[PDB]
């Protein structure tokens, strides 16, 4: 809401603000009902992304997958220190799907065969 | 040298994208219990708080041509209007041979045609049939087709008339907006814009301010006033089917009256319905008009001229008066006091602007003296803009009426041509670029929060 | 109000011709147009009309072969002509009708009031 | 549902009990509908609140904030000995708000700033 | 979807699949409603099932319950070798709901008393 | 129709099997079905 | 009828006067039914 013009390092500190706000007589009625599931849809999708991925209740994760130099040459330094999110994404978006292809199951699925594996007698 | 994939959830980054709006209300209830306008509007959330978050160092574009949002605002007022009339009563009975000669009170000559409209009537016990008598303004009547001293309803053999029911008399509510949620309404908030390109200065809102479902012809009336100048908005000057959308920055006392009364009668239907009419016209005859401040007017359309110029950077500018059509795309309609209002315009665009020839200044015009004054007549039966086939009647309003407004816009369209010149006239008519001459500050937008980047962990 | 015409001219049968009407006073887009033909010594005959609404209706024997256009920038209307026949020899004029049709409903009628001077077309082998 | 008027310490051995029962033709049709939403909402909105707070599979979680002397004087022993959450909840209804607001992002946000830190290069 | 006519083992690798297909004018209008409200209703319970068994985001967890060997006497190696969890879940329908009642607290309620006793002063 | 006082004679064909004697004069008949049950016109645009 | 109604119905009929009919192919219809005869004798897998 409040953080978009700023750069990703400044807008990274402040993401709880969104997480608050992400959710929560025939005319408008059957709209709001409408409106409402949509907005649990939404909400469970992306939790669902989650629980796929893990990362379940925290906003910021961290993980066993390594960056394509292929989908950006640019260097650390120079996105986090003078890009919004906005031109980010719009950067992403192509690989944006293999991206979340590849993080749901190499990532968390390949972790949780092993570690029951670990485990395992 | 290490860069591994991170997601990041709470990312302020959002899209255009199409949705649905919804309405929300003043604390004030309508108190009526009726299901149009109190179970749709004062049954909705009320006080919406619009507490505006600027944002820095944002760029956004807005197209207030193209918007998602106008659509909805013709949609909720076509429904409200459909559902006024669902409960009250239906004119069919009515529509039958009518012998109506011209006369009127104490000494004749204004009718026009209202006078003593006689007609057959069978109520209540469907046997006892009833010759009762009543005035209709003479422009809802029709000469049938046949004897001339047989009349006929304007529209009775092609479409359903219904009578508007007297709780349901609708007038101006300030209606705001709110997205649902992972929607966010961002303005661009200029006191230049046009309504096209990128806006340096946007903000965000959960609610939008009141804007009044106010039908209108072609003056833009009980609006917002622009910050600055006059600001003038087109989708192409260049093309001549495109309207044009003046927006004042200072308002302008009009002021309307129907100066003479009306003894209103009733005339039983049945088991609850009643069908109302003019019975006694008392006392003096006045046709209804308007007056205007010259001065104002004038100062006023010379800037609006001084601007219009710019689209057009050339030669010399003319207005006219309406061309031609329905007299509802070439008057001034309106509905002061429940009872509808044509005023032929014609007289305020009749004039002209050159290049730096003569600024006689002195006369400021005259001593607040020069009031402009223009005729308008009236009528009853309504096919309103928002459909065809069913008419909806208007029961006069006893007494007299006053009714008082701000102008503040003007919807104008154009014409190529003549000499070497630019020819300007009222144009109007469709109901969105009444409400698209506000609705032009707003976007919706979605949010879509999850994100990734390269980081330094594993 | 005024209205003025150009085009007509020669043509053989089968070829194509083309009149233009354009308007002084008042615009043709928000209008009632009618287009008519009389053939030399002969009477009226209707030929296209446009309503303020600019949908077309033609009489049968021209249809699929007379098509009628608005020139906004020109504030006109264009009759283009093609498939020629002897048939479509005469004088042609365009002109403009003043009624009132109240909320659609109709009510007065006064009839066609402006006249363009009309143009000759004459198609010959 | 059956340890209101229990104390403190014994109502808080049995807590699933309500975890279970928090959740689960057009004059009930719309009412259905609105009932089921709301139930919806309202748990939906505890989750999230856990979200932001941490704690969120956990229906007791302890963590690092301190407690407030003015916000009650209270012996533990006397908070936890002879009352019922009926009356607790009545006396720090006050300083509810002030509590989530800072239990929403001292505690867990630093947490994620400060962890992501410390796994940080 | 497509691991059914499996066998067990072979079944567990994919499960993630279901995890993604398990959720998302007066005659079909109520009904889409009823139907989405459903889908949430049903997808919540079972993740209250989780949130009571703890496991919470984790589609495989393995926990301090010991089996019965008078729900069924099969070898590991037998029903992980050759069945469907079509047939398994015929035969330990019975015992599910005792399964569940033993799982629902004897395992993760006692876990949480005890846990915070461990850190309790 | 329409003015519901200026009632006019008309006349239509329909299918022999459509129509009934009236129970009475065989000069007079019937609609098949108007004492029974209401009968509804099917609307150009809904022909499904 | 009135302000929005009009009953439509048969005017004038035109001009020659055949029964309405339908036509088939006599060897298909004949075939065809020879086999259903031949696959229907099994679920009564009998006399004729
Ligand atoms: C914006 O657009 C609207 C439309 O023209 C204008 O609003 C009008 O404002 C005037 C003045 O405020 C209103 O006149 C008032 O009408 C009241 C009665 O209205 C109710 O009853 C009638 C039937 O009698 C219904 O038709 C109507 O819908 C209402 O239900 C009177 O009670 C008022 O009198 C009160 O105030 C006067 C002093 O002004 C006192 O002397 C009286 O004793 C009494 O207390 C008054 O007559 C008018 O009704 C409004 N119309 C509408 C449609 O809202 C705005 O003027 C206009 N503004 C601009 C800037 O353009
Ligand atoms: C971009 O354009 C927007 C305008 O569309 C502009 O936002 C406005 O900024 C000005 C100045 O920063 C604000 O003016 C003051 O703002 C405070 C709180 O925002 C108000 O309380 C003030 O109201 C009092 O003061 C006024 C005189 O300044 C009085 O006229 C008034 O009656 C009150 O006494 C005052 O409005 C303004 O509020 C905002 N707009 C909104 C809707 O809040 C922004 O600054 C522009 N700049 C950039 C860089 O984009
Ligand atoms: C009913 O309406 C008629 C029509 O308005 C009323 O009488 C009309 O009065 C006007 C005003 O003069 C007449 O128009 C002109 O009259 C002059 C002579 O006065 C004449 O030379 C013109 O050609 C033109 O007609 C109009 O003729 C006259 N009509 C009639 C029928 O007399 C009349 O007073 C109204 N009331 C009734 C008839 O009770
Ligand atoms: C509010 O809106 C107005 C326009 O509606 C904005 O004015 C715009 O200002 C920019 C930057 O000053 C202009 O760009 C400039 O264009 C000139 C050429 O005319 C060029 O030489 C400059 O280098 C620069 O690119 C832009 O043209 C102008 N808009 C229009 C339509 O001309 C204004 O910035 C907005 N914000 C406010 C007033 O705070
Ligand atoms: C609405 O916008 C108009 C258009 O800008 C404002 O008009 C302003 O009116 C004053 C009074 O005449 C003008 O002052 C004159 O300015 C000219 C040069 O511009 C100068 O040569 C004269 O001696 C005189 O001082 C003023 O210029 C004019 N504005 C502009 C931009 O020209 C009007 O005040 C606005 N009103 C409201 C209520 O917003
Ligand atoms: C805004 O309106 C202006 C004026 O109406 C548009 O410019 C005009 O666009 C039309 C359509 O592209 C042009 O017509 C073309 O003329 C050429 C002339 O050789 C002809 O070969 C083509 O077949 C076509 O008829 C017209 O010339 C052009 N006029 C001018 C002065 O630019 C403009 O395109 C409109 N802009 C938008 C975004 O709609
Ligand atoms: C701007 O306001 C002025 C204020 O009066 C209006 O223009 C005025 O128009 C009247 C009538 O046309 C003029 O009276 C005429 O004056 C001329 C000499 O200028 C004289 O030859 C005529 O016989 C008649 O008396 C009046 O002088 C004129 N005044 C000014 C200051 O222009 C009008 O309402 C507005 N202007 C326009 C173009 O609408
Ligand atoms: C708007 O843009 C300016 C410049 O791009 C940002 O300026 C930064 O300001 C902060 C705090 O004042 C400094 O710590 C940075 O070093 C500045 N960076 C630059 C490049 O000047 C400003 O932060 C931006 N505003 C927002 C809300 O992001
Ligand atoms: C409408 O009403 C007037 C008023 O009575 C009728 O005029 C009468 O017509 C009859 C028939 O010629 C005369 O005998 C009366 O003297 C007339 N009276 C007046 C006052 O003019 C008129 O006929 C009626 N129109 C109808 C019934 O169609
Ligand atoms: C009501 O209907 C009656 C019946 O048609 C009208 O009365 C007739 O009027 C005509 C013309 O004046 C006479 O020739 C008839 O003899 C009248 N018959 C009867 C029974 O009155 C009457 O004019 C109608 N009145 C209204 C107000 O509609
Ligand atoms: C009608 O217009 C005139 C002039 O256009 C207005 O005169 C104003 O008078 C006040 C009082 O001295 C001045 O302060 C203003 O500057 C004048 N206006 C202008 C534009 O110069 C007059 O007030 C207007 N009438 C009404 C009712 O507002
Ligand atoms: C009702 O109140 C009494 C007294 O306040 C509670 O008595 C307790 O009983 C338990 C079990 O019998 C003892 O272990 C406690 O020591 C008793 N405390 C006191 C103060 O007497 C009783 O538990 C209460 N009932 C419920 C359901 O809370
Ligand atoms: C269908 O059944 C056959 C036999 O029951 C399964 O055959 C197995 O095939 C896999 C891969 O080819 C081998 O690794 C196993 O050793 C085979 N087992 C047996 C018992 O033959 C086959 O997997 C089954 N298909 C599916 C989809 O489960
Ligand atoms: C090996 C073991 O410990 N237990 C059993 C074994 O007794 C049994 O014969 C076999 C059946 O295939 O299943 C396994
Ligand atoms: C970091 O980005 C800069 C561009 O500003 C580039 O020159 C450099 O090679 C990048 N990589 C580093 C510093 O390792
Ligand atoms: C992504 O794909 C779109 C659509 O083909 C294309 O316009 C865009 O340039 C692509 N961007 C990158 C970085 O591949
Ligand atoms: C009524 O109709 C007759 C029939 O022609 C006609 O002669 C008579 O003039 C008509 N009366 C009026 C007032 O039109
Ligand atoms: C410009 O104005 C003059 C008078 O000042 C007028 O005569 C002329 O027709 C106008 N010309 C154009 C091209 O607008
Ligand atoms: C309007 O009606 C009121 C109340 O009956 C009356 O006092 C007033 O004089 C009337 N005015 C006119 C112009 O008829
Ligand atoms: C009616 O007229 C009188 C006097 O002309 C006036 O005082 C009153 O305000 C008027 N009422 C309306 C509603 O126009
Ligand atoms: C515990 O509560 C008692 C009141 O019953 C009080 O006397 C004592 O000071 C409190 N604090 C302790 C024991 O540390
Ligand atoms: C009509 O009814 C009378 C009454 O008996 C009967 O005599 C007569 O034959 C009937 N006419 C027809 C055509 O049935
Ligand atoms: C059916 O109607 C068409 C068009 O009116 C006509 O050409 C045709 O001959 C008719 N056929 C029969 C069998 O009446
Ligand atoms: C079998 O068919 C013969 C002729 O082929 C017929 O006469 C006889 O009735 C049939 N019998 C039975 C039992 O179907």
């Amino acid at each position: 809401l409040g953080a978009a013009g700023s750069t990703m390092g400044a807008a990274s500190m402040t993401l709880t603000v969104q997480a608050r706000n992400l959710l929560s007589l025939t005319v408008w009625g059957i709209k709001q009902l409408q409106a409402r599931v949509l907005a649990v849809e939404r909400y469970l999708r992306d939790q669902q992304l989650l629980g796929i991925w893990g990362c379940s209740g925290k906003l910021i994760c961290c993980t066993n997958v390594p960056w394509n130099s292929s989908w950006s040459n640019r260097n650390l330094s120079e996105i986090w220190d003078n890009m919004t999110w906005l031109q980010w994404d719009k950067e992403i978006s192509n690989y944006t799907q293999i991206i979340y292809g590849l993080l749901e199951e190499s990532q968390n699925q390949q972790e949780k065969n092993e570690q029951d594996l670990l485990a395992l007698d | 040298e290490n860069l591994w994939v991170t997601v990041y959830y709470g990312v302020p980054v959002w899209k255009e994208a199409k949705t649905t709006l919804f309405c929300a209300s003043d604390a004030k209830a309508y108190e009526k219990k009726v299901h149009n306008v109190w179970a749709t509007h004062a049954c909705v959330p009320t006080d919406p708080n619009p507490q505006e978050m600027v944002l820095k160092n944002v760029t956004e574009n807005f197209n207030m041509w193209k918007n998602d949002m106008v659509d909805q605002m013709h949609e909720d007022v076509i429904s409200l209007w459909d559902q006024s009339l669902k409960p009250c009563v239906k004119l069919t009975p009515l529509c039958v041979t009518l012998n109506c000669t011209n006369a009127t009170a104490s000494n004749s000559s204004i009718i026009e045609g209202m006078k003593n409209c006689s007609f057959n009537i069978t109520t209540e016990l469907r046997d006892k049939r009833e010759k009762k008598n009543a005035l209709f303004y003479k422009l809802d009547i029709v000469q049938l087709d046949g004897n001339s001293s047989q009349y006929r309803l304007i529209n009775c053999n092609t479409s359903v008339i219904t009578q508007a029911c007297p709780k349901v008399s609708f007038d101006p509510i300030p209606i705001h907006y709110c997205a649902p949620a992972g929607y966010a309404i961002l303005k661009c908030n200029n006191k230049t814009f046009t309504g096209t390109g990128p806006c340096n200065n946007v903000s965000t809102v959960q609610c939008t301010h009141g804007i009044k479902p106010v039908v209108s012809t072609q003056l833009l009336l009980n609006g917002s006033l622009a910050e600055g100048e006059i600001i003038i908005r087109s989708e192409n000057i260049t093309n001549n089917v495109k309207t044009i959308i003046v927006h004042l920055n200072e308002s302008v006392k009009i002021e309307c009256t129907r100066p003479n009364n009306k003894t209103r009668t009733s005339i039983r239907i049945g088991p609850g319905q009643w069908f109302y009419a003019t019975g006694q016209v008392i006392g003096d005859i006045r046709e209804a008009y308007c007056n205007i401040n010259e001065s104002k007017w004038n100062e006023t359309l010379q800037r609006v001229s001084k601007k219009l110029k710019e689209y057009f950077p050339h030669k010399n500018i003319t207005f006219q008066p309406s061309s031609g059509g329905d007299l509802e795309i070439t008057t001034h309609s309106f509905n002061c006091g429940g009872e509808f209002f044509y005023c032929n315009t014609s007289s305020l665009f009749n004039r002209t602007y050159m290049a730096n020839s003569t600024d006689m200044a002195n006369s400021t015009e005259t001593n607040s003296t020069r009031t402009i004054t223009i005729h308008c007549r009236i009528k009853q039966i309504i096919n309103m803009w928002q459909e065809v086939g069913r008419a909806m009647y208007a029961p006069p309003i006893a007494g007299n009426i006053t009714c008082i407004s701000n102008i503040t816009g003007l919807l104008l369209t154009r014409d190529g041509g003549k000499n070497n010149t630019e020819t300007f006239r009222p144009g109007g008519g469709n109901m969105k670029d009444n409400w698209r001459s506000e609705l032009y500050k707003y976007k919706v937008v979605k949010i879509e929060p999850l994100g990734v980047a390269p980081t330094r962990c594993k | 109000d005024r209205l003025f015409q150009s085009g007509g001219g020669v043509s053989r049968p089968g070829g194509s011709l083309r009149v233009n009407c354009g308007a002084s006073g008042f615009t043709v887009r928000t209008h009632y147009m009618y287009w008519l033909r009389q053939s030399p010594g002969k009477g009226l005959e209707w030929v296209a009309f446009m309503n303020s609404g600019g949908s077309v209706s033609y009489v049968d024997s021209v249809r699929g072969r007379f098509s009628v256009s608005r020139d906004n920038p020109a504030n006109a209307m264009v009759l283009q002509m093609d498939a020629l026949k002897i048939e479509d020899t005469g004088t042609y004029y365009c002109a403009r009708e003043l009624r009132e049709a109240w909320y659609g409903d109709l009510r007065d009628y006064s009839g066609l009031d402006v006249w363009g001077r009309g143009t000759i077309v004459s198609i010959s082998s």
